This record gives structure tokens, C-alpha cells and sequence, in this order.
RNA sequence: AGAUGAUCAGGUUGAUAGGUCUGAGGUGGAAGUGUGGCGACACAUGGAGCUGACAGAUACUAAUCGAUCGAGGACUUAACC
RNA sequence: AACAGUGGUAGGAGAGCGUUCUAAGGGCUGUGAAGCCAGACCGGAAGGACUGGUGGAGCGCUUAGAAGUGAGAAUGCCGGUAUGAGUAGCGAAAGAGGGGUGAGAAUCCCCUCCACCGAAUGCCUAAGGUUUCCUGAGGAAGGCUCGUCCGCUCAGGGUUAG
RNA sequence: GACCGAUAGUGAACCAGUACCGUGAGGGAAAGGUGAAAAGCACCCCGGAAGGGGAGUGAAAGAGAUCCUGAAACCGUGUGC
RNA sequence: GUUAAGUUAGAAAGGGCGCACGGUGGAUGCCUUGGCACUAGGAGCCGAUGAAGGACGGGACGAACACCGAUAUGCUUCGGG
């Protein structure tokens, strides 16, 4: 229940390949321009689907 | 199916019940999205009861909702508000009494919050 | 070109590494959008230092903020802080409150 | 659980205390040892 | 369908999910009213009322607007040409 | 020159390399010492130079001498940093919403509901602790996260007996 | 002084028999270096701050408060094969 | 051109070797404010006229050090400067 050997740098990195972050699904705010998540609200425009809250 | 929300039956009922009352009062609230998804059904359901307006429905909805104020200067409660105001609002609509606009996540949870409305 | 540094900030470096491995080699505006929209602890720090970098460029070099690119961006493990968690049976476990030096370099096209 | 050290300043000062150490020869020798080392707190 | 990825059905000329209305099935005869009874209670209103996931409709709500990736197709020889 | 020989543990013998210091003599060094990093140089070995870079003041060479004189291993000592691995864990117990503050809020304050204790998780009070109390500022550390918050940090104040 | 030169040398070159441990006797550490001189960074920007980039001082700021040099382990960035 | 058959490049999610640049870390070199062992000389006891050792207090200014003792961060009175 313990490592029989110490893990090398190479395998450490090979494991940490997939350990990463994809970017968001991004879109502009057509109202005031800046970027935004898809299907979500522009925090700065305060707008969504051509409608302000 | 239906969700559990990391709670027991009793305390999720209490959650949803409080939230229904809070939404009836404020006509808009910010929560998590999943909680909103689970509200949407029961909330439109109580609105059906309001559209009925019968006393049987009054007593059902009273069994569900909580005894809070919804409008000072009127001594009004959530239940009276529900039936009178909201049924007078939605005589004509057949379901879909809500909107769920997704917001981004939260700082502490990373939890996707979202607002919910009465449309 | 231009530079900005955040030296000795209490955060683990690997996490910062992730967040800037996202944006290494991108336009500044979209990078700021990334950091604003991604839900991680390090994005505010990184957009802060980046914003400082572009400010340094515009103020001390006048390099047309919109026309900028992250030339390079990296993290360096800084001085840790040592702590101890009292685990069971009178034994303690060493805890490494890490620290990072964030560095960003900005140039033109 | 109950543990060994149950503090009572009276018991501490009446056992490990200055009057007590000065009462006995061997307690004086402590103070001698406990000075030429240089301990600030030479007794309770 | 599924630990997550994935897979599948759908993404506004659309029924993907919710809701609404019909139903199925389940529970068992609601609340209120009236009658009888001192009363507990019973009878009628009335196979009632209620109902989570079930299936059939329904464009009411949400699947928006976007964005990204993705080919230009090596050489030699043999046959047709 | 010729001839012959030159595997080697324990172990014996002999040749040397290198480090610190000292004596003497001869030197280098702000026009850049030692030390450190590179380099495709030299020597049979230990090893030794040269060039460049860093550094910014002490150091080699020769002959001798004297030694705390050479480290790869002691479940060695000390320190530092890794692996495991962004894994386990985040320490019993109902919270939700609206307002507010603030650079910044699941986590701080207020309100409303809901929920738990109730021979106890409530009131008094010992021993013990020794300023933790109150107020106002702060959020580097500690808080198993955050933090605008405190039993944390600063200031101040506060404990009245026939 | 053919004695040590900060893991050495007193345990202790620094507020040490301190902190800390222990009921107690008793045990018992770690931790030196800005610069010749504070001349210790006016002022401008980023930022809530911290921390940076400029400017300036200085022979030197890659000297900036763990402040001479600053190796290795370890951590990363880029790239020739 | 097509068809058939056969050859061979190139790839990089990421990784290895080398190189360059940095970080962390505190070795190494230089230095000494401290210590180690000795030599020569001196002196080898202090206390009820209250010891050694401490506690508590004293500064215009907080704590600590050091100094001092309600005459408290010095007071006479002889000298030096």
C-alpha cells in the first residue's frame, strides 16, 4: 500500500498531461462587446438574449 | 426522476418550501441552478392552484407554503398574494410561469448560480 | 517590451501554472476574458499582474495596448512556509504553505 | 480521558516551591545547580 | 445512457426536458355544505379528492446569439488511355 | 639497448596527487584576487592549466615542515527539496432567502422563516487559565477554505465591598 | 598561538541556559554579514494592499532590508535533434 | 488522368537529450564582533553595618536590554579631561 519506488519526473509529467484546464465556451456580449459564457449572462452589460435584467 | 440536492427528504422539502415562499414574495431570486430546476415544477404547480382559487386549493397551498409576509402596509401574506395577484396575472397562460437565466459560478463553491423569475 | 511580476504571493505554483498554460502566447484582451471567466483562485492574481504589465508598457514604453501579446509567462516556486498538522497519536505532519513568483512579459506582434 | 497533570498552584508551590526547596539540604543543592547553570526560573 | 469522460435523443420549419391539459395506474370516498345522532360518528353531495418519475398531445418556459476544428490530396512502376 | 614480465580479494612494500596552516625566497592582484558557472585543453592516475562569464578582495608558485588532511553508504547527524499527488483528509449535528457593507462575500452584519438543545448544548460558580472581556482600526501569519470577520495583530479602556 | 572561523569554535559570535519540552529534578536548540557612507528608493504609473515597472541615489540596485558570493538537489519557460 | 501493386516521408497530446535564461535553497570562498588553550603579574573570599542571587519598580517618550533604587536612566567631593 505504498510506492515500492519513487516516481520519476518523466512519468510524473506523462500523468500530468491530461491534468489541465480547457478554456470556457466563450462568446461576446453583443450589447457592450466584451466576452461572456455561452447561454449565460454578461455580468458587465447585465444583459442576455437582447434583454437587460 | 427528481433530485436530492445533498439533503434528506424533510430538509429538502423545507428548502423548496422556503424558496417557493421567497420567490412568491420577491418575484426574482438568485440561487444555484439545480435548486431552481427543482423549484420550477412545484412553483408552477402552486400557481395552478392559485388559478383554481378554490378553498381546497387554498388549504393545499397553505399546507405547503410558509406563513410569511409578502407586502407590508397591507398585512398581506404570501398565500393571499399568490392567489389574488398571480392568478390575476396569469389567467391566460398555460404553464411556463418561470424563467431560469444562468449566471456564472461562485467564488467559494465554484457553484453555477442562476436567477429565477416569474415569467 | 515590458514586464510585470508578483513576487511572494501565498498560492501554490502548480495551480498558477495551469492557469497561465491556458493563455501562454495570446492576445491580452482575450487573455483577460479567459481570466475573468474561468473559475480558479489564481485568475484574479494573474489578470492583476497582467494589467500592471500592460500599464507599464503604455506608460513607460507606449506600445499600443491593443496590439500586444504575451511573449512569455511563467511561475517560480518561492519561499514556502512550514506548518504542522497534529495528526493522530501525537504525530504531526509537515505542511507546505507554498508561495509563487508570477512573471509575465508582454510585447507586440 | 483523564490525564496526569491536574493543576493546583497550591500543590505546586508546596511541593516544588521555594520554601520547600530551602527547607531541605538537597533542595538547597538544587538551587545551587539551578543557579550556576543560570536558569531564570529557579523554582516555582 | 451514465462514476467522470463517453453513448444516445434534441437544440426554434422543434415536442429534448419541465410545465399545462387529457388519461393510465395507485390510494381509497377529499374539503366545505347539508341531514340523522346528546355525542363519538354515519349518510349524500361524489369511484370523490389527491397523485413522483408512466404515454398522448400542447411552442407556455428553457435548449439564444456565438465560437472552434476540419480537405486540398507524395513518389516509382505495370495496365487502359 | 636486449631479454623476460606486468589478472588479483585479505594482506605486505614502494612511488606519488590533492587540501589547511607555518617559515624562507621569489611573485599575482581594482588594468579585477579567492570562490562560483561554462567550455571541444594537458597529464599514466590521483589531478592540473588556459579562455570567457559572475563576483568585488585577497591568493598562488618553489623548497621544506606540521596536520582536526580527501567520504557514496553507519535503518549515520543537521539542513534543504522531491516522490506519493493536486491524492487522502478538511474533525459528529439544517439551513434558505432578501437587504447592507465592502475593492472583493456561500462563509461578515441586520431581517424573516425553518431546524437542534432544553436534569441541557440553558442560568450561577470552583479549581485552572491570566486580558482571552469592551470599543475602534487591520487582514501578513494563525482560523484545516474564504474572510470585509475573532478567543488573531495593533491601539486605547475596563475589575470600586465594614 | 605553524588554535576555530558561524554544522566549526564556549551549549551560547545575534537579548541563551533564552525559546521550547517536562509535575519535577532535569533536558535544551535554532538564528552572523546592505552599503565606505542611509545617500534606504522624492516623484510617476498598475494595483485595495502586498508586490512590481519606470525615474532617482550609489562604483554597483542583477545591493533594495534573508541586504557579500550564492553551488547542488528541486522547480519551471523557450528551443536545435 | 484512372485503376492496381509497392515504396518512403511527416507527424507530437505529451515526452527524452543538449543548450540558453530564471527561481528556490543555502553550501562554498572572504571577513569577524565571539570563543579555545596558555604565559607573566595581581588578587584569592563575600556576609546580621544584612551577602551572593533575584522579584518589583524608576526615563518626557510604550515593552526589552543595560544602569539605578522612592535621593530610582543619578548625588557629594576629591582628582583627571
Amino acid at each position: 500500500a505504498v510506492p515500492f519506488r519513487r516516481t520519476s519526473k518523466m512519468k510524473k509529467r506523462l500523468r500530468r498531461t491530461h491534468f489541465k484546464l480547457n478554456v470556457p465556451g466563450m462568446t461576446e456580449c453583443p450589447s457592450c462587446g466584451e466576452m461572456k459564457l455561452s447561454h449565460r449572462v454578461c455580468k458587465a452589460c447585465g444583459s442576455y438574449n437582447g434583454k437587460d435584467i | 426522476s427528481y433530485r436530492k440536492l445533498g439533503r434528506t427528504s424533510a430538509q429538502r422539502k423545507a428548502m423548496l418550501r422556503d424558496l417557493t415562499t421567497d420567490l412568491i414574495i420577491n418575484e426574482r431570486i438568485e440561487t444555484t441552478e439545480t435548486r431552481a430546476k427543482e423549484l420550477r415544477s412545484v412553483v408552477e404547480k402552486m400557481i395552478t392552484l392559485g388559478k383554481r382559487g378554490d378553498l381546497h386549493a387554498r388549504r393545499q397551498a397553505a399546507a405547503y407554503i410558509r406563513n410569511e409576509v409578502a407586502n407590508e402596509e397591507n398585512n398581506q401574506d404570501a398565500l393571499q398574494k399568490l392567489f389574488s395577484d398571480i392568478a390575476t396575472r396569469y389567467e391566460e397562460r398555460q404553464g411556463g410561469y418561470t424563467r431560469i437565466m444562468k449566471l456564472g459560478p461562485r467564488r467559494g463553491d465554484g457553484a453555477p448560480m442562476a436567477i429565477i423569475e416569474l415569467v | 517590451q515590458a514586464k510585470a511580476v508578483a513576487r511572494t504571493v501565498r498560492i501554490a505554483p502548480r495551480k498558477a501554472r495551469l492557469v497561465m498554460d491556458l493563455i501562454r502566447g495570446k492576445q491580452v484582451g482575450e487573455a483577460v476574458s479567459i481570466l475573468n471567466l474561468t473559475p480558479r483562485a489564481a485568475s484574479p492574481i494573474i489578470e492583476k499582474v497582467l494589467k500592471s504589465a500592460i500599464a507599464n508598457a503604455e506608460h513607460n514604453y507606449e506600445m499600443d495596448a491593443n496590439n500586444l501579446v504575451i511573449s512569455q509567462a511563467f511561475v517560480d516556486e518561492g519561499p514556502t512556509l512550514k506548518r504542522f498538522r497534529p495528526r493522530a497519536m501525537g504525530r504531526a505532519s509537515q505542511i507546505n504553505k507554498r508561495t509563487s513568483h508570477i512573471t509575465i512579459v508582454v510585447s507586440e506582434k | 480521558m483523564k490525564r496526569t497533570f491536574q493543576p493546583n498552584n497550591r500543590k505546586r508551590s508546596k511541593v516544588h516551591g521555594f520554601r520547600s526547596r530551602m527547607s531541605s539540604k538537597n533542595g538547597r543543592l538544587v538551587l545551587a545547580r539551578r543557579r550556576r547553570k543560570g536558569r531564570k526560573v529557579l523554582s516555582a
